[PDB]
């Protein structure tokens, strides 16, 4: 499972669809044709948010680091909560796809194309006074045995969408050159 | 006129109530030709059946035999918490009467 | 050129539709409701 | 005809209209002989039931008896949010006659 | 045969068709004697029905009737945008004689 | 027996396979007298159809005419791609004979 | 009543269990004359059917095989992992007569 410290309360996540990326109302929503692109949301910094840009919803891969990260953005903030998500194939592990051009390296995240449906979602701890209250808040919508099976998305399957520019150098050269879209590098 | 599991189960005979409280764990469904049923299994070790329909079956019975499966194949694939089960322990396995869920 | 961050958001946006769909088959499959096909026929 | 359930509810000797506006919180369900019926329960404290069918229902309400327990079944397995019932109070526990819900 | 909704509504008497590009707002079912039916409102606030099976159908819409009736109910709760109904306006609510969506 | 809807579509005379390989895009269903039909429509602009149950349909195909209804309500819902259609070209639209989903 | 598909299976000639732990890869249905059934197959290449409906089958598994079908499409959309497969293996492909879920 993963982790992430947000703002957005488990009712306004639920009338969502899920935690959604910044611009998109919801998960299922075709209205908003929004840019997705994992190298300029990896790049990204929204102040009171965790990035969540560019058609992508950073997390964490542990609680402490979900929590370090949330006191650093949402600090002061009354409430907020660290939402526990299950792996599936709609996660990228940053640092895999983008090799040494992760712009945060020492971060460590794994982002989620799209945003994180609600189904996928598996509680929550709420966060007062920048304290952790240790009892998990479960999600009965979650899917267990639908995301009990699934694991992140294996490198080999986000070369291709690493959406470095055209000119970068990183297209030009391994790994990234066995899987650039038409018209990079 | 009951207006529980309990109570429409104790106006039968040969009826025992069971609490579960766990999700299904396995779900059989047979169309072989004389076994047309369903059978489930949950961790507590109990194996329950929803009997096949024949001739001792009133044409009424027969409609509410079919809901039955329907309840159990959809309550297995949501992974639904049963709560308790009526049933005939004059048959193994023991044949499932009623059924109830809660929350 | 532009083929790049178009072909980016095309490979990204066909990622995503068809995740959606995944998840469609999961949860709007829970309102699915059988019939007695020799019942209405 | 009408046009809501309300005005619906109005046409019959011997109904009520309950705002349920709230989740089913158990489901029973029976396939035991002469007894092949749905009860439903709420929060709040009251219990319904879809009644047998035997003869108090012409062959168009065999039909819809069966469809308003296939979305008793449904609403309760989704926590689906049901807003008013309109039912037969001269029965026990109350029978439902419509359903409705709100988004 | 046709290929689109409209061509199809008219080649029908007293028949029309309504532009929604909406989900279902509320959903009404009932199973009340000579009153089986679902009514379907918008938040436009236009309200149909998919009427009782009567005689002003031949025996063919039977099923199809019941057909429509689940495809109304997996709409609502899967709040999936109707795009266009082609309906009968010679009783109200009209009645509903085909639907469409697109995704 | 067959092992795929090629093989299986190669048995019969006026039959084609098409790989459409895409979602459903349009959902159209008519409850119509004679026209108890459905049409699907791709962003390609092709248009298949379930005909009506008629005079050169056998009684065994009529279960299975219902049950390609309900398929293809499902399919379109939840954006489950079709892989390959084998459709009978000597009717307009194109109508549906068999079906294939992958994944 | 046996309490297991591998005990279930045990008692038709011809029957073969098969444990295949995964799900179901492609599905194929046909409302063709003659060829109305289901055909599913695995990744680890295996192919199965559920045959048309012959005249050597009872009447209580008509609306068994129905059924079955039913299964396979819900199973099928939303990629629930099959255990075992009891089927006949004296005909082409393999005809299920029983399957099992687990966890």
């Amino acid at each position: 499972r993963l982790y992430r410290a947000d703002s957005r309360p488990p009712d306004e996540i639920k009338r969502s669809g899920g935690l959604m990326p910044r611009g998109h109302n919801e998960y299922f929503d075709r209205g908003t044709q929004m840019n997705i692109n994992l190298y300029d949301h990896a790049r990204g910094t929204q102040t009171g948010f965790v990035r969540y840009d560019d058609g992508y919803v950073s997390t964490s891969l542990s609680l402490r680091s979900a929590h370090l990260a949330g006191q650093s953005i949402l600090s002061g903030y009354s409430t907020y909560y660290i939402y526990v998500i299950a792996t599936a194939p709609n996660m990228f592990n940053k640092n895999d796809v983008l090799g040494v051009y992760s712009p945060h390296p020492y971060e460590q995240e794994v982002s989620a194309l799209g945003g994180i449906p609600y189904s996928q979602i598996y509680g929550w701890y709420r966060v007062n006074f920048g304290v952790i209250d240790e009892r998990l808040h479960r999600n009965r919508e979650y899917r267990d045995r639908y995301y009990r099976n699934l694991n992140i998305a294996p490198a080999e399957d986000g070369y291709r969408l690493a959406g470095f520019p055209p000119d970068h150098q990183a297209w030009r050269e391994e790994p990234w050159i066995h899987h650039a879209p038409q018209g990079c590098g | 006129a009951p207006q529980t599991i309990t109570e429409l189960c104790s106006e039968y005979r040969n009826t025992q109530i069971y609490t579960i409280n766990d999700k299904i764990l396995s779900y059989t469904e047979s169309m072989a030709g004389k076994r047309e049923m369903v059978i489930i299994t949950f961790k507590s070790g109990e194996t329950f059946q929803v009997e096949v329909p024949g001739s001792q079956h009133i044409d009424s019975q027969k409609k509410a035999i079919e809901r039955m499966k329907d309840t159990l194949r959809i309550t297995y694939l949501t992974e639904t918490k049963i709560d308790k089960l009526c049933v005939w322990n004059n048959k193994t396995p023991n044949s499932i009467a009623a059924i109830s869920m809660k929350n | 050129g532009d083929t790049c961050n178009e072909e980016t958001q095309n490979l990204s946006t066909i990622y995503l539709r068809e995740y959606q769909s995944k998840v469609k088959r999961q949860i709007f499959s829970d309102y699915q409701s059988e019939v007695d096909i020799y019942n209405r026929i």
